[PDB]
């Protein structure tokens, strides 16, 4: 028993009519065991649809289910930028086995109008400097869409293979999201040079944006 | 089918009877009992993967359409048998007959 | 009606691990509960059940490795996994069958409610409690004269870490990071937050429950 | 007694009557039967903290050795009447301990 | 005939402890199968058993944290210990009732055959290697002090096994940090300080530590 | 529930002697002779002697034996053998629903041998150790006999009591004679405080208790 979940990832505006479909190999128990859960970052699934049309108590009425037998769509008629999640499928089968199975998964985000990142650098803290390592930090805040490209330069020289990008969920509200860049040197490299700049490449912004500081001063 | 003459030949570990000896002022402190001394009881023990009543037969079919399970079967008496015992009361003999005291066959349930 | 889930959260590999989802407001005759894990970045998985009636079924992927049991005399469901490995590496979680077990209508494949979830780490690194570095406020002159300021949590084992900031109190506008994995087998995050320039009391509120630290650092200018 | 009278509104861990409904289409394949299309079939289970389960129980605490552990199994069953179809007619019969009506320790 | 315990070598203060007994030889349908615990330095503790008929029954000091069960099947004997304090640190034996279950005549309170023994520690501390110093001679005595380490095993040994006489390495002892410490000693003729060398060989396998220390006046 | 009480403690005897250790149990063991006694080396599991009382196990000399019924069993050992130096326990069969089976704190045959005073040393913390941040000052009895000795830690005057934790060996392989360390613990700071360490050494085998000390830095 395996639950097909197409498409793999949907991108949509607030007000679009978003359709999930639910494909199973084989027949579901009384063919309307299968339920539809929504699930957040860090956060357990939540239950949304069950007996394939039978809403939740609380889920808002946006939320529909249809199908029966082996074929099975979750519709969010009227998206919300609160309706960014994972949602899967789970059927229920005859076995010795798998009673149960859930779908890979369907990733809705929420479309919304492009904002730039507000870009801020922060140097090592003196604290940190005392072991022998320096991380330096590039902020990328409230941005949309996801892609950036984020280029690290210690006295114009091009850094590579020494930093790591980190990426926040979108926002409840605002869709955006936040990216960390952290540089990592030794404190003998760190303490080797002056300029230290992080140099911020998005939609948003009609040429790239460098936000810099000089060790020392 | 699961009784003395199929478990007492081979030790299985699947559900079927097994051999107990039960002595009633040691075992039990049931002191006052003149006749016999003790008996071979028995018990049943051992796993069931092995469907007596149409109840059972039913269960186990379900357990595999449905897909929530509801019980899973254990090892169990399926047939008794009485003992009979000899006490005193002062010098007069009583017989009694105390029923489903031995154990003579096992089931899966 | 809540589940939640108990574990060691970091097993050496082939070793056993033991898990517990402890249960309140509800019965353990009356409701069958599942054990569904989710490795990182991945989907969903049903392990297997311990049913209300006492029957345990398994995924076919299990290969006898697991053992799904109750206690309901300590309102305690249990999974015995048996030689681990860095495969089993994942958020395990416990969820209840929607519905009361035998009645006309099952539960139709929901499951609800569902425990917070519980991370196994299965590796031989030893727990390594973090250092916790200020990100000193850097401010905006105009466009509202905001800053942003944060705490770097740096070179901590297994995850997770929680970070707050004035005890709670500071919310609105904190951003903090999923973890990353360093080349040196260690995890690091940022917490950050944007506070008014004007304003310039902040502390992080930084806990390692495996290592059982729990650092609160001030950041100053 | 562990009847239905007593478990089903006192649901508890110890051993007791469960109530299962099953439908005979949908859960064993038996589709034949015209009436009725699912009964209360009924189960035993929960823990258990006949004269030979009392001796047994006795035995486990006077001697040092313990033998067998109870288990909550089926004490009574009653049948069930059904009415199926041989052609176009009809046939009513008593299906033999079809229900579970009580449990016990043993 | 055969018992074979099998555990964790460490668990952490308040998390559950998994034990097994593999058995070979006899079947567990036919005997009973009991565990017994030896901490260090004390004498051994009955814990509880499963017996041959499936019942399994414990000490009154077990307080319901203990949980002895069996698999056939599998030829294995479980042990589950909840709530772990440091007061559970023992050597953990399996230990099979001498004769079968269930005839006239029973054990009569006969364990035979024994498992080797298992070794568990309840400690929160990490795996530390040792700092060894040596204990200076002015007959002369000299040593070494192998302080601070975990867990517990450490082997000693004097100019590479050669020196064997007069040789006393005393049982470790548990500080309240939670590290161990022991002394090893050996007496020699004063006449041979500062012509025989004396190098004290202490290795440290759980951390994978060998430190050897010249020891001279 | 039942304890089962072994004495002596502690048994000394010479190879050939005849060795009797007693058990006695609170409450009578079930059927007056569910009573076993066992062996045990160290780093061995126990070996079992004997079982309900009196029967001898299979390969077990019979120079070992077993009497007495309900309350109070004797292990007797007709003449000792060199092998026979080790911890004998007896184990006891109970009615209950819990306590089924419960040992005796154990019997330890021991060699007898002269009482012999132990040559004392005293060592001062290593240059290496007072690097870090604490002092180990160690104070060594060498090969002495009976196991019973006293240390006390003696600093200026200052009597100590809370900082020093003590160690026996096993009986010597050839010699059957005990050493013991005891390791006085403090802190670099609470160490170079004082001057005179001391270690004040009380045995069977010494007239009046013997002091090894040192003046801090020598």
């Amino acid at each position: 028993a395996v639950l097909t979940q197409s498409p793999g990832t949907l991108s949509l505006s607030p007000g679009e009519r978003a359709t999930l479909s639910c494909q199973s190999s084989q027949s579901v128990y009384n063919n309307n065991y299968l339920s539809w859960f929504q699930q957040k970052p860090g956060q357990p699934p939540r239950l949304l649809i069950y007996g394939a049309s039978t809403l939740t108590s609380g889920v808002p009425d946006r939320f529909s289910g249809s199908g029966s037998g082996t074929d099975f769509t979750l519709t969010i008629s009227r998206l919300e930028p609160e309706d960014f999640a994972v949602y899967y499928c789970a059927g229920g089968y005859s076995g010795s086995s798998d009673k149960y199975a859930f779908g890979g998964g369907t990733k809705v985000e929420i479309k919304r109008t492009v904002a730039a990142p507000s870009v801020f650098i922060f140097p090592p803290s003196d604290e940190q400097l005392k072991s022998g390592t320096a991380s330096v930090v590039c902020l990328l805040n409230n941005f949309y869409p996801r892609e950036a490209k984020v280029q690290w330069k210690v006295d114009n020289a091009l850094q590579s293979g020494n930093s790591q990008e980190s990426v926040t969920e979108q926002d409840s509200k605002d869709s955006t999201y936040s990216l960390s860049s952290t540089l990592t040197l030794s404190k003998a490299d760190y303490e080797k040079h002056k300029v230290y700049a992080c140099e911020v490449t998005h939609q948003g912004l009609s040429s790239p944006v460098t936000k810099s500081f000089n060790r020392g001063e | 089918a699961l009784d003395a003459a199929y478990c007492f030949r081979n030790v299985q570990d699947n559900c079927c009877l097994r051999p107990l000896y039960i002595d009633f002022k040691r075992d039990l402190g049931w002191k006052w009992i003149h006749e016999p001394k003790g008996y071979n009881a028995n018990f049943c023990a051992g796993a069931c993967p092995w469907s007596d009543t149409q109840h059972s037969r039913v269960l186990s079919l379900y357990n595999t359409i449905n897909p929530e399970a509801s019980a899973s079967p254990c090892c169990v008496s399926q047939d008794l048998e009485p003992l009979t015992i000899l006490y005193y009361i002062g010098k007069t003999p009583k017989i009694e007959q105390l029923s489903n005291m031995i154990v003579k066959s096992c089931k899966c349930s | 009606q809540q589940l939640q889930e108990s574990g060691p959260g970091l097993v050496k590999p082939s070793e056993t691990l033991s898990l517990t989802c402890t249960v309140t407001g509800f019965s353990l005759s009356s409701y069958t509960v599942n054990w569904v894990r989710q490795p990182a970045g991945k989907g969903l998985e049903w392990i297997g059940y311990i049913s209300y009636g006492g029957s345990a079924y398994y995924a076919s992927w299990a290969n006898g490795r697991f053992t799904i049991s109750k206690d309901s005399s300590k309102n305690q469901v249990s999974l015995k996994l048996s030689s681990v490995t860095a495969a089993d590496t994942a958020v395990y979680f416990c969820a209840r069958h929607m519905q009361v077990g035998g009645a006309p209508t099952g539960s139709m494949a929901a499951f609800d409610p569902w425990g917070p979830g519980t991370l196994v780490t299965v590796s031989s690194a030893s727990t390594k409690g973090p250092s916790v570095f200020p990100l000193a406020p850097s401010s905006k002159s105009t466009s509202g004269g905001t800053a942003a300021l944060g705490c770097l949590v740096k070179d901590y084992f297994p995850e997770p870490v929680t970070v707050s900031w004035n005890s709670g109190a500071l919310t609105s506008g904190v951003h903090t990071f999923p973890a990353v994995l360093q080349s040196s087998g260690l995890y690091s995050l940022s917490s950050v937050v944007t506070v008014p320039s004007s304003s310039l009391t902040y502390i992080c509120n930084v806990n390692h429950k495996p290592s059982n630290t729990k650092v609160d650092k001030k950041v100053e200018p």
